[PDB]
């Protein structure tokens, strides 16, 4: 009949509708482009999977089971979508229909599964209520049709007569041949799929492919004569015992039941409620207080029912509504008018003494369970009003555990109800929801619209909370279940129990011990073989040792899934979507914090908070914990000596555990904390585990909670006035001494602490946090334990970038961390209202610091604006997104090394890698990053929300650093920002990176603050005439730099007489124009320059430079790079007048060596001496130089010249380094040999080079293998060295022997701060590198130390001999 | 650590299957039962010390007591049979392993290489005996040269192996720490003999069953180079 | 009350703006090698920088995938 015709709506479901523009605000990404990328992937996946009717997924009971592997993070509940005809697929969390195709991915907050089902394919046979064989979640094979066919007594004796009835046997069941059903004595009844036994009259339905009618016949109606005549009693017995599920019941137990109800047809529009049925809505509307418009029969057809509240008529398919029931109105129009989107309405528009006593008891029990006092089970403690009937759609995660073997399997309720036999137990943590679960079961039974439970004739929900161990059953049920002490007697009840046996179910809550139980009930547990009464007992895991002896398996409650939390919040609220949306994002990124909502009681804690501040559009991540422990005081309270005592003792346990990374405790660890494991309060915080183990253990509820308790305890210690219990707080506080951890491992801890109320702790904590990152000793303390990360993947990722950031740009790392710690300290001071006592610490911290522009949005700068004057600078970068084409590989190196190629053997060949593969892999990875960064949005500065909002009067920003990089044109918003910020500073420094056209659009701002600009640094930037004229109108410039591409031949140099304040001049132009030939002769006068950094060429007798220096007594830095120069000796002589020179760099063919050495002794302030590239071809000059270096006691960076003089007299230079107690950098170039290199190690031992950080040896062409082995084995003590470079040119590769490689691996481990080792052109085999790669893991600087060995030259080496 | 008395050496001679080096090496001399039994007796004693260390979980706490005990003792390792406790001994108790005066290896399995080729320290002495080498590969030499690395002093014995001939000069070339070389019944060539007479830091040279008869610039042509030779 | 957000935001950007500097250093190193295409130190200083560039790109190319997968899992639930 063509089930559905395979839905195919052009494969463009889309789902979205441009509702994402508001989301980019939270994510930082364009959610619209992202959605488009996802749509493409979904379209591709659909084409790769099967479509068509799936008979195995026909039952919604199974569809639900397929979702046990569904991800916990979603917007939809498996029950909601299973009811809509969907089942789980194995592809990217997509779902599919059983009747139809329609492959759908993901979920939303504003759409239900059914709304989409009918939107992307409204012609679906299931949705249209065609017969597609849908089976209800709760259903059984026995139908009890109560209808006899024709005179089958004779008519259906023959197989042909029976088979002939199967003419309309539906396609949806054609997996079972009608010939088999006929042989077994079944005929077709004309119904959906039921068949009747021609003799017995019994009827079975819900047939599935693979079923065997003879086995099914044996299980139900085993007494049938036909079966008994055709099969042996042994065969029948085996068929029955070989069945699965029902234990000791048959067809007779599903019929003649006192709780039967006929149900329509499992239609699609039956979300998840009992009130989905018309019969239940109508035959429950009994307490209606005769309000106007009493057409109750018509009301029921509107999908409406009575909630039990005065006049509230609720709709099962959309929630509470129609308050005050408008009199005389029409429920169909009122429902439509109020909720013109309800699926129900959309479908509507489209379309024997004991025996009699037991019966009376049954009716009374049903009335008690369906009454509006048993329903509305105080869920989430919402109220006595505000109906919560629509909130009973969330179930618990249940697993079955064996008491003997270590076996566990997941379950769904339809598979639990069918396995109720003798004694069963439900275990869980306090607040897990086990009490609601038991009540829900009793409710379903009483309703009668839940086949599978309808075999029970009596269900008793009892609480063993105070019942004495001598009370009979009649005296208990008459107290808890019945209205009055009547109806039953003790003898009546006992007589009934022993007659019904299997049909009686007790739900026993609040179980504590076997001894403290009514004797009449205890006998149904201990000896439950003479009765076979079914008992379900709910216990906490803190017990559950008393009843395990009577069980086979246990039902355990698992963590409440995140998607149920979302649904509950979505249904109760939604009035504040901007808060719920933030909730979803928060727990999306922080993946491990989804574990906070482990117990339903925490969900209640959130709701209770969200109802107090319904219109506050912000998510406070610690609110749930503050709420949870507040509501704790309203359960069974004893504030004095109990509540305070249990929290305090538990807090001590948590605090200690959180600094040893325990999160698990034994009995001795618990005992020393003063925690009483048998107390009632210490079960709402912590759970005990006594499962099959040699010894028990304890664990706190979801670990994030432990950190919260630890935070709370720390504060109490700091605030307390008892020294004995106060200095302890400092002991624990001081365990946090690493800035790398305070931004990761302890991030949540600190956020909980700086949120809880305190009095004295505030000042005590901020004085620590602002100290940890104050000096350079703690700031550089890079350390981690990696234990706190094992269970927190989102932090492991965060720290992946921090460790990288530290290696690429240490300054970025330090600045970023410092600013973060300042914020936490200020937050703490404000939240505790202790600012008056915290400010002094902040002011001490801020001095000399650099902050970003956004740091001025902190309230502190408004309340105490004088603090602005303490800062050194404000950083204001702008980047835009200009393209920087590429690295441009394989265009230079390809014309360099050819003809000089090395000949490596077969074993060491790996030293050289091919360039083609290197480039390809890099290019691919680079593209994968670019496509993501393009989706990010920088967001212009929000200079309004407190931003130095002092309509500035008395204070100004002391220095503004403007960093312009990869931006061309600024929009109007940026012009408003630049102008606003520029006028707020006293000194503006402009750093202009490759940004062509930039100083043309910000003109309007520069023209107003011309005199405030003090620095202008120009990179690879082309200057226009109009730009240069603007620059020449900035008279305050003190520092001017041009670092390249100034080939315009413009007036920047000719007019270099306007910048009368100029002190720093830096000129380095790629195009050589012989600068100074273009500088006015009046320039070298009155300027008194402090820094001269010049690249000059082809100048002769450059008196301009000499005069400039002569008149610059404060010159600090002198860099001179040039070809043939003149009067070098004159220049060297003139520099003797510059007594404050700290840095000298001479690196080109102009240096005369001797005239330098002669003057060198006159410079005693030198910190940097760089003569790289120079030659000293003289022993006499070299020796004199070597001795002079010993007088230059302040040198930090000594970069030696090369040549024969130094080579011959290198030992003196090294030996004199024992006097230079500050050397940081040493670099040698072709100066050392086998005998002199070892002197470095000897000096380090004697006590020199103690602070050396970088040792560069590229001298290695003059040293043989022996000179390295002897060196390595002699190097013991250089506890600052970070980089060791021992490399050679590829034309002279060295093959290492086993003893050399071993010596190196030992050497590295004696250098505890080494992070970089360079070994290019060293040849190591596969076994040698395998040694170093292991040594690394024993090195203190693990996850940092990097060894560079490989060459990436663009050729293949000759790998032969 | 204070016990030196051997006790009763009668019996237990069956320990260490190669009672007489598998009835191969060692002539009519050194047949004294004590000469061999005392070494076996100590080997068992040293192994006992190792076992006590493992079953104490004292780690570094007792690094001194477990150094004094082992100092001066011997240890025999079969390259074809290396118990896992030896890895723990070398790995977790440095400065003790280096207090031993022998460490003998009987032969090239990767386990022998992985055990010795490490970054901890050199042994006072390492003794390597090759007994079963009809053929010597290039990879075998490469691995053997790593094993020889972890020693301040190497003693090498090559016995009744023919696959080593013509390649000895390619093995000794990586041994700068060799002081004693013994060769038995090996058909060595002149190139190998010239290499041997080049090792001026050699102290002990022992050659057995060399039947070349013609040594034109071979071992017996000079032998005046080994000025540091004592035996 | 001024959005006291206790979290290290912008780290992905802080890292990316670091790597981009390495790219500039690589281009500058190439220029120096180009002008002196025989200088062994110009060569060594070129491959040392280039190796670091490759190492860090291979790091963020992984971290970015992880970050992308997280974000794409969020917009798919509240579409
Ligand atoms: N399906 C649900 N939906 C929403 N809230 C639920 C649900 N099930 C349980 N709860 C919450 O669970 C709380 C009861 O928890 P639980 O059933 O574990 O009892 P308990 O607190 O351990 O004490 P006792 O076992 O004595 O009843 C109720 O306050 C209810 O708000
Ligand atoms: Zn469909
Ligand atoms: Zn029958
Ligand atoms: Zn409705």
């Amino acid at each position: 009949m063509a089930t559905q015709q395979k839905a195919s709506d052009e494969r463009i479901s889309q789902f979205d509708h441009n509702l994402l523009p508001e989301l980019s605000a939270l994510l930082g990404l364009d959610a619209v482009q992202l959605a488009k990328e996802l749509e493409e992937e979904e379209q591709k996946e659909r084409a790769k999977m099967q479509k068509g009717y799936n008979s195995q997924m026909r039952s919604e009971a199974k569809r639900l089971k397929t979702f046990v592997t569904y991800e916990p993070y979603s917007s939809w509940i498996p029950q909601e979508m299973a009811a809509a005809g969907f089942y789980f697929t194995g592809v990217k969390s997509g779902i599919q229909c059983f009747c139809c195709s329609l492959i759908l991915f993901g979920a939303g907050l504003t759409r239900l599964p059914i709304e989409d089902h009918k939107r992307f394919h409204p012609d679906c046979g299931f949705l249209l209520n065609k017969d597609v064989g849908n089976i209800a979640k709760y259903d059984i094979r026995v139908k009890n049709l109560k209808s006899r066919l024709r005179g089958g007594k004779m008519r259906y004796q023959e197989e042909e007569a029976r088979l002939a009835s199967f003419r309309n046997w539906p396609f949806y069941v054609q997996g079972i041949s009608p010939c088999v059903l006929s042989e077994a004595g079944f005929v077709f009844t004309g119904k959906q799929d039921t068949v009747q036994c021609f003799s017995c009259g019994g009827c079975l339905g819900n047939w599935e492919e693979g079923d065997d009618p003879w086995k099914e016949h044996a299980k139900w109606f085993p007494k049938c004569e036909f079966l008994r005549s055709k099969k042996s009693s042994e065969e029948i017995t085996q068929y029955i015992q070989s069945y699965k599920g029902f234990v000791d019941i048959t067809g007779e137990h599903f019929v003649n039941s006192w709780v039967q109800r006929e149900l329509p047809m499992a239609s699609a529009y039956c979300n998840d409620s009992i009130f989905a049925y018309e019969e239940l809505r109508l035959d429950s509307f009994k307490d209606w207080p005769r309000e106007s418009a009493v057409g109750v029969a018509a009301l029921a057809k509107a999908g409406l029912f009575y909630t039990g509240i005065k006049d509230i008529v609720q709709c099962f398919s959309c929630g509470g509504c129609l308050e005050k029931w408008q009199e005389g109105d029409d429920p169909l129009d009122d429902h439509t008018r109020c909720f013109p989107n309800c699926p129900f309405l959309q479908n509507m528009k489209s379309s024997a003494q004991w025996f009699q006593e037991a019966k009376n008891l049954n009716e009374q029990l049903r009335a008690a369970y369906t009454s509006a006092s048993f329903r509305h089970m105080s869920l989430l403690d919402i109220s006595s009003d505000l109906a919560t009937d629509h909130l009973l759609g969330c179930d618990l995660s249940i697993a079955s555990k064996h008491i003997s073997k270590p076996v566990q399997e997941p379950l769904v309720l339809p598979e639990v109800f069918g396995n109720l036999n003798s004694v069963m137990c439900v275990e869980g943590e306090a607040g897990s929801g086990k009490t609601v679960l038991l009540k829900k079961i009793a409710f379903l039974w009483a309703s009668g619209c839940c086949p599978l439970l309808n075999r029970f004739q009596l269900v008793f929900y009892l609480s063993l909370s105070s019942t004495r161990p001598d009370e009979g059953l009649a005296s208990i049920i008459c107290d808890q279940l019945l209205e009055k002490e009547g109806s039953v007697t003790e003898m009546c009840v006992r007589n009934i129990i022993q007659q019904l046996k299997n049909q009686v179910l007790f739900l026993l809550d609040d179980y504590k011990e076997i001894c403290s139980i009514p004797q009449v009930i205890g006998k149904l547990i201990q000896k439950n073989h003479l009765s076979r009464t079914c008992l379900l007992i709910a216990v906490r895991t803190n017990r559950a040792r008393d009843i395990r002896r009577y069980l086979e398996t246990i039902l355990e409650i698992k963590a409440f899934p995140f998607y149920n939390t979302v649904c509950i919040l979505r249904k109760l609220f939604s009035h504040n979507m901007t808060r719920l949306r933030k909730f979803m994002v928060y727990f999306g990124k922080n993946q491990s914090l989804q574990k906070i909502q482990k117990t339903p009681l925490f969900v209640a804690a959130i709701c209770a908070h969200w109802f107090q501040y319904p219109f506050d559009p912000s998510f406070d991540d610690v609110a749930v914990f503050k709420s949870y422990m507040e509501r704790l005081s309203l359960r069974n309270k004893a504030t004095a000596e109990i509540l305070k005592a249990t929290v305090s003792s538990c807090g001590e346990l948590a605090l200690k555990g959180f600094f040893s990374c325990c999160f698990e405790f034994n009995d001795d660890d618990l005992a020393e904390a003063g925690v009483d494991e048998d107390e009632d309060l210490t079960m709402c915080l912590m759970s005990k585990f006594t499962a099959q183990r040699l010894r028990p253990f304890y664990r706190f509820l979801s670990p994030a909670f432990q950190e919260f308790l630890a935070g709370m305890r720390l504060i109490e210690l700091l605030d307390s006035d008892r020294q004995e219990h106060q200095d302890l707080g400092l002991y624990h506080l001081k365990q946090i001494n690493s800035p790398m951890m305070t931004v990761s491992a302890y991030n949540n801890f600190l956020n909980y602490v700086s949120s809880l109320p305190s009095t004295k702790a505030g000042p005590k904590i901020v004085s620590h946090l602002l100290h940890l990152v104050d000096n350079k000793e703690s700031l550089e303390n890079i350390s981690e334990n990696d234990d706190y990360l094992k269970h927190q993947p989102e932090i492991s990722l965060q720290m992946q970038l921090l460790r990288g950031l530290w290696q690429i740009c240490p300054q970025a790392y330090f600045s970023m961390v410092s600013e973060h710690l300042l914020v936490l300290a200020l937050k703490t001071a404000y939240q505790s209202n202790t600012v008056a006592a915290c400010s002094p610490f902040v002011l001490q911290f801020l001095q000399g610091r650099t902050l970003t522009l956004g740091a001025l949005n902190l309230q502190y700068f408004f309340d105490h604006p004088e603090s602005l004057s303490l800062l050194r600078s404000i950083h204001f970068p702008i980047r835009g997104n200009k393209t920087s084409p590429r690295a441009h590989f394989s265009v230079l190196e390809t014309c360099f090394d050819k003809s000089q190629v090395p000949t490596i053997d077969q074993d060491y060949a790996s030293a050289f890698e091919p360039m083609n593969e290197w480039e390809r892999n890099l290019a691919e990875k680079e593209d994968n990053v670019k496509s993501y960064m393009d989706m990010q949005r920088r967001a212009s500065p929000d200079l309004s929300t407190g931003y130095w909002k002092l309509s500035p009067k008395q204070y100004k920003i002391p220095c503004l650093e403007v960093d312009v990089n990869d931006i061309d044109v600024v929009g109007q918003d940026m012009l408003e920002i630049l102008m606003t910020v520029f006028s707020a500073s006293q000194r503006i420094e402009l750093h202009l990176n490759h940004s062509r056209g930039f100083i043309e659009s910000i003109r309007p701002a520069l023209e107003l603050s011309k005199a405030s600009v003090t620095k202008c640094s120009i990179s690879k930037l082309e200057l226009s005439a109009a730009e240069q004229e603007l620059l020449l109108t900035l008279p305050s410039l003190e520092s001017l730099e041009v670092s390249g591409t100034i080939q315009s031949q413009d007036q920047i140099f000719p007019n270099l007489d306007k910048f009368l304040c100029l002190k720093e001049l830096s000129v380095d132009l790629e195009g050589n124009i012989n600068v100074f030939s273009v500088i006015p002769e009046e320039f070298p006068n009155f300027h008194h320059m402090e820094k001269l950094l010049i690249q000059i060429s082809a100048e002769y007798d450059p008196s301009k430079l000499v005069k400039l220096i002569q008149n610059s007594p404060n010159l600090h830095v002198f860099h001179l790079k040039c070809n043939f120069f003149s009067d070098f000796g004159s220049l060297m002589t003139m520099l003797v007048s510059c007594k404050k020179l700290t840095e000298i760099k001479f690196s080109d063919s102009f240096f005369q060596a001797v005239p330098f050495v002669a003057s060198l002794p006159n410079f005693i302030s030198l910190k940097i001496l760089n003569l790289e590239g120079q030659q000293f071809p003289d022993e006499e000059t070299s020796e004199k130089f070597a001795y002079i270096l010993g007088s230059l006691s302040n040198l930090e960076e000594l970069i030696l010249p090369t040549g024969d003089g130094i080579y011959r007299v290198a030992k003196l230079i090294i030996q004199q380094c024992q006097q230079l107690h500050c050397l940081r950098v040493l670099s040698f170039f072709k100066t050392l040999n086998d005998d002199s290199v070892v002197e470095i190690a000897k000096v380090a031992i004697s006590g020199g080079f103690q602070k050396l950080e970088n040792l560069k040896l590229s001298i290695n062409h003059k040293i043989t293998e022996e000179g390295y082995r002897n060196f390595f084995q002699a190097l013991d003590n250089m506890p600052n060295l970070q980089e060791l470079d021992i490399s050679r040119h590829f034309t002279e590769c060295i093959k290492a022997q086993a003893t050399t490689v071993k010596s190196l691996s030992q050497c590295v481990l004696r250098l505890p701060r080494l992070i970089r080792l360079n070994m290019l052109s060293w040849l190591l085999d596969a076994d040698d590198i395998a040694l170093l790669n292991v040594m690394k893991e024993r090195h203190p600087q693990s996850k940092y130390l990097t060894i560079l060995q490989k060459w990436i030259l663009p050729f293949s080496p000759i790998i032969q001999k | 650590a204070a016990v030196y008395q051997h006790g009763c050496l009668l019996g237990l001679s069956i320990a260490k299957r190669p009672l007489w080096r598998q009835e191969s090496l060692q002539s009519v001399k050194n047949t004294t039962e004590q000469e061999i039994l005392k070494a076996i007796n100590i080997n068992s004693f040293v192994e006992c010390g190792i076992h006590l260390y493992q079953e104490s979980t004292s780690k570094s706490a007792l690094s001194q007591e477990f150094e004094a005990f082992f100092q001066g003792k011997s240890l025999y390792i079969n390259s074809g049979n290396i118990p896992d406790y030896l890895f723990d001994f070398f790995e977790h108790l440095p400065n003790c392993a280096s207090a031993l005066d022998f460490i003998k290896l009987d032969f090239i399995p990767s386990r022998a290489v992985s055990l010795f080729f490490n970054w901890k320290q050199e042994f006072r002495t390492l003794e390597v005996t090759l007994r079963d080498f009809s053929k010597l590969n290039k990879q075998d030499i490469r691995y053997l040269g790593k094993i020889f690395s972890s020693a301040t002093s190497l003693r090498l014995q090559i016995k009744r192996c023919a696959g080593v001939a013509g390649s000895l000069s390619l093995v000794l070339s990586t041994c700068k720490n060799i002081y004693s070389l013994m060769v038995e019944a090996s058909p060595l060539t002149i190139e190998d003999e010239r290499h041997i007479t080049s090792v001026t830091n050699l102290k002990t040279l022992s050659i057995h069953d060399l039947q070349n008869q013609r040594l034109p610039g071979g071992l017996t042509d000079s032998l005046g180079n080994l000025k540091n030779l004592t035996k | 009350d001024y959005e006291w957000s206790g979290y290290l935001t912008g780290i992905g950007r802080a890292f990316d703006t670091g790597v981009k500097d390495l790219n500039q250093q690589l281009q500058d190193a190439q220029a120096n090698l180009t002008k002196n295409p025989s200088d062994p130190t110009a060569l060594a200083n070129y491959q040392m920088i280039m190796s670091e560039y490759n190492l860090y790109r291979n790091a963020q190319s992984s971290a970015v995938k992880s970050m992308k997968d997280i974000d794409s899992s969020i917009v798919s639930n509240f579409r």
